């Protein structure tokens, strides 16, 4: 049985930890809402 | 029940211990998450229920107590920012450039940031702090990590 708990708000903060790469990948998405790699 | 605005962990307590399974946005009264975290399940708010009101396993969204209520969208240029809640953590902020995940649909955002499953649901946002999707719907990639679509819904 799920129960939920706040966390915090939904802000922008100015100098967060700035990471992650931005890649281009194809994709195909099943009926079942799964996302997979097109080669 | 607790129906204030911003973030929430969703939890278990059917596995050992209290378990996080994931996360979503409270916004208008309305609670939003991804389908893969409830699986369409009514939800508890201290004694409050929330009930599902409208969810699709395609989009894998599902909203409680009301529709849809997030429509901003990616420009596609600049930067975001995950508001990560990972399991027993403080919520954290993580700044990106999204990616693209390209369909015979059309183009998608995506975040390359890697996270436990327990994280999906976290919300995604634009520089005004107007969450833009969800997090935790996405593909493993050639190296093994993961990356997530900016999944948004449909507001009527
Ligand atoms: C199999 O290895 C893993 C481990 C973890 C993840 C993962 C990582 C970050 C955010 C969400 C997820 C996640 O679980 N998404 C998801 C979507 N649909 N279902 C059923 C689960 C994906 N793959």
């Amino acid at each position: 049985d799920m129960y939920i708990e706040r966390a915090g708000d939904i802000t922008w903060e100015k100098d967060a930890e700035v990471t992650g790469n931005s890649p281009r990948l194809d994709v195909a998405l099943d009926e079942s809402g799964d996302f997979s790699l097109v080669e | 029940g607790e129906t204030t605005d911003g973030v929430y962990r969703v939890m278990t307590r059917r596995l050992l211990g209290s378990t996080q399974v994931g996360v979503g946005v409270m916004q208008e009264g309305v609670f939003h998450t991804m389908w893969h975290v409830t699986k369409g399940a009514a939800l508890r708010s201290g004694e409050g229920r929330l009930d599902p009101y409208w969810g699709d396993v395609k989009q894998d969204l599902v909203s409680y107590c009301g529709p849809w209520k997030l429509d901003a969208a990616w420009d596609g240029l600049s930067e975001v920012q995950l508001l990560a809640v990972p399991p027993g953590e403080r919520a954290k902020n993580i700044q990106t450039l999204p990616g693209i995940f390209k369909t015979k649909d059309g183009d998608i955002g995506a975040v390359a940031l890697d996270y436990p499953a327990g994280t999906s649901g976290s919300p995604i946002l634009d520089k005004c702090g107007r969450v833009i999707g969800l997090y935790g719907n996405g593909v493993v990639i050639k190296n093994g990590s993961y990356v997530s679509a900016i999944t948004q819904g449909k507001r009527e």
